[PDB]
């Protein structure tokens, strides 16, 4: 299992592949942490492949800040003892100090 | 009265400032379809 | 006794205006349809009244000082009855607009003049009781209106919305003549200031037009709104600068020199902004996102009046032993509680009871907000000036209501658009439980395009509920901060 | 027919309703016909639990 | 197309409307043509109930 | 696209609209071209009723 | 199809739900028949967490 | 992908929009990559009309 973290366009910059991450969940609270890495960013914002208009034709146009998914891979020795389930919420934090 | 003369006086300065800002913003928007 | 009959008469005088204000907004769709016009075209039937009433309310004191309070009251009542009758029998949209303008111009001196007459005529031994009784009529009419308005709209031909005011005016005039004989008010003639009147007309009219039309024109992206706001701000600035220097007070601003008046006016105006900006959404939300009818939608706000209709006398009776500030604080906390209640409990499949308990709770909050704050607002002023103070208070309160509506509607629609954008993303290929929906839809015989439209409509409804609940949360949060301001008022209450 | 679409994030308990199939006397329909979709008001006598 | 689903736990009573068909004199349509979807006002007389 | 349902119960009266077809002079479009969807204002001279 | 989520810009946080499955003793069930969709109130013990 | 239906009575005027295509330079794209769907603020110099 992986995690899909949706960051704003403001944050996508300065994120490279391989940077350290720390993920904390809600079922297990703060008593358990997770380590992971950036796998890569997606070349699309979700609205690229949508089958319907983003906004109504009749209404006006309002600016909305976009979000871009990021793939994060978890360590497998922690899942076996503290397993997860699909669709659970989680707080993600990516260290962006080092920028190759 | 005199207070009234300065009531019209202070109002006129703001109006002139707005009129002057109106030309700058005019030129700005006229030279670029954004 | 004469006191009770006079109380009934003045209650009716202040009740008719609220009924007329609330009923028209509910009845606008059918009226617009029956005269071959669109919702945007018909909604002018409300903006005209708004502008007229906005102009009329500040001017009550000037006419009071010359024409005489009792004569002004009687003449205004009869004229309003005639104007309502004329509106009822109209046969075109333009004629309706004309008569509505006349009615709004006429009806201005009703609420403040009525309040002043009630306050002065009653002996000081029961001033608190009179004020308590007055606050009721402003808290019950807004709910007593929409139910009858919807019933008349859906059952009989329009025009009976504006006919019911005729008998009310008749009773008011008869009782006032029979009861107020001999209780005349002293008058005085003074010079007329023209620049003040012109500056008030232009500025307030521009402000009302801007507020009432900003939405459809996307506010500041239309040059018309820009010119309207410019003229409004300039007129108000210069107009205010003049009045403090004018010898003859077209508007009596000396009342602002009292700390109590300033704090009370600000608190009531801001609280009313929040309240009236909030309640406006609920009817539209029920009618559009849940399928309610007008009569059912109005029925969902009945439980607000259950509490005040009881506690109002009790609060009035015991006013001698209460530090009214603590009532205001409690009401603010109770308004925050109700809005947070609505915030975390609105769901697509919510029954009638899910939107009826919160109003039962809001009954307490509304009950203990008008009487105490109005007692603080008019504290210590001499009996003769009560008219002008009332006029100022009402003008500020109406401005606050209009501003609240203008902000809230735009926020609702814009956040609905944002949520629509964030939702429609998930509906794409490469997604199970998204082709399944299309399969089930095509099972019922819908085309592909029709199924797409249906999905879009569902997304829209969900966005409206989310955006509507985001506004309630913001309102409650804002309330939490407005709490402490009421403590800056000194205790000279009496 | 179609699933009740996912709520906005809140959930509140509401009472559920279950259909009951009530027969009618045909000899009286011919005197006073009905049509599909007309509202009515039924009252089930329930003093013979059995 | 979608029969309104009662028994949903959020049910409120509203009047029901049953369509009624009316034949319009064809000798007068030619003088005053009509279109599909044009609203009208209908008055139906009911004195002769036989 | 989606048929209008008027026998509902929450029905309200609104004005209907009827599209009308208007021709244009092509020479004028030669020098100031138009595109699908652009809005316009129309004025019809109905003084000639025949 | 429309998953409630903490989309950026949301002022109110949301908490997800996860269905868990229970099993009923049939001897009781035959005595008091149930039906699909009826609501209940479940209290699950957690004293022993082997 | 879904048409707008303007002949419905409940119609409010709204200013329309027209898509316009803009050609980016590829040399600076390598230095600063862009993803599909990002948002940008554009500006067209219309001083020359030929």
């Amino acid at each position: 299992m992986w995690v899909d973290a949706n960051f704003k366009e403001t944050q996508i910059a300065n994120m490279r592949i391989g940077q350290p991450v720390t993920i904390t969940t809600d079922i297990y609270g703060d008593d358990v942490k997770y380590t992971g890495k950036v796998v890569g960013l997606d070349m699309g914002t979700g609205s690229a492949f949508s089958l319907l208009p983003a906004q109504n034709a009749t209404g006006n146009w309002i600016k909305v800040v976009q979000r871009l998914p990021v793939r994060i891979e978890l360590d497998q020795k922690q899942l076996e003892q503290y397993p997860l389930r699909i669709g659970l919420s989680t707080l993600v934090s990516v260290n962006t100090t080092n920028r190759d | 009265g005199k207070r009234k003369r300065l009531l019209l006086l202070l109002t006129l300065l703001f109006i002139i400032i707005a009129v002057a800002i109106g030309i700058y913003w005019f030129l700005v928007l006229r030279h670029f379809e954004e | 006794a004469q006191l009770v009959i006079m109380t009934i008469a003045l209650s009716l005088a202040t009740f008719m205006q609220v009924l007329d204000s609330t009923i028209a907004n509910v009845a606008i769709p059918t009226i617009a349809g029956n005269l071959g016009s669109s919702l945007s075209q018909g909604t002018w039937v409300i903006t005209s009244f708004g502008v007229a009433n906005a102009i009329s309310i500040p001017l009550t004191g000037w006419l009071a000082k010359r024409v005489g309070e009792v004569k002004l009251f009687l003449w205004s009542t009869i004229a309003f009855a005639i104007a309502s009758w004329a509106c009822g029998v109209s046969s075109s949209l333009n004629m309706l607009i004309f008569f509505r303008v006349i009615q709004g111009i006429v009806a201005g001196p009703l609420i403040p003049l009525s309040q002043s007459l009630l306050l002065n005529n009653y002996p000081p031994a029961k001033r608190s009781i009179a004020l308590a009784l007055w606050s009721m009529t402003v808290i019950v009419a807004p709910i007593c209106g929409p139910i009858l308005g919807g019933y008349i709209s859906d059952n009989y031909h329009w025009g009976w919305i504006f006919f019911i005011n005729v008998p009310i005016g008749v009773a008011v005039v008869l009782m006032t003549l029979q009861t107020l004989r001999g209780r005349e008010t002293r008058t005085e003639r003074r010079r007329i200031d023209a620049v003040g009147l012109a500056l008030l007309v232009i500025g307030i009219g521009s402000l009302q037009i801007m507020l009432d039309r900003g939405k459809e024109l996307d506010w500041f992206s239309s040059q018309e709104i820009i010119i309207l706001t410019v003229v409004a701000v300039v007129a108000i600035c210069f107009l205010i600068v003049w009045e403090l220097t004018d010898d003859n007070p077209i508007v009596d601003l000396s009342l602002f020199k009292s700390r109590n008046f300033t704090i009370g006016c600000l608190c009531i105006s801001l609280a009313y902004m929040l309240y009236f900006g909030a309640i406006v959404l609920l009817p539209q939300l029920l009618q559009e996102v849940y399928g309610y009818t007008a009569t059912w939608a109005g029925l969902a706000s009945a439980p607000v009046g259950i509490i005040p209709v009881i506690l109002s006398p009790i609060i009035g009776r015991f006013a001698h032993k209460l530090d009214m500030r603590r009532l205001v604080t409690f009401s603010f906390i109770m308004y925050a509680v109700c809005f947070y209640w609505r915030a975390y409990t609105f769901e697509p499949g919510m029954d009638f009871g899910a939107s009826a308990w919160p109003q039962f709770i809001q009954g307490f909050a509304v009950a203990c907000f008008f009487m105490p704050l109005t007692t603080i607002t008019l504290s210590g002023l001499p009996p003769e000036r009560l008219a002008a103070a009332s006029s100022l208070s009402n003008f500020t309160r109406t401005l606050a209501g209009s501003i609240g509506t203008s902000i809230t509607t735009t926020m609702w629609t814009n956040r609905e658009s944002m949520h629509h954008a964030q939702l429609t993303e998930s509906v794409n290929p490469f997604n199970p439980n998204a082709q399944a929906m299309y399969s089930q839809l095509e099972g019922l015989g819908m085309t592909q395009q029709q199924a797409s439209g249906w999905i879009a409509q569902q997304i829209t409804n969900q966005g409206l509920i989310i955006s509507a609940n985001e506004i309630f949360w913001m309102s409650a949060g804002i309330f939490l901060v407005l709490l402490g301001l009421v403590w800056f008022a000194k205790p000279p209450f009496g």
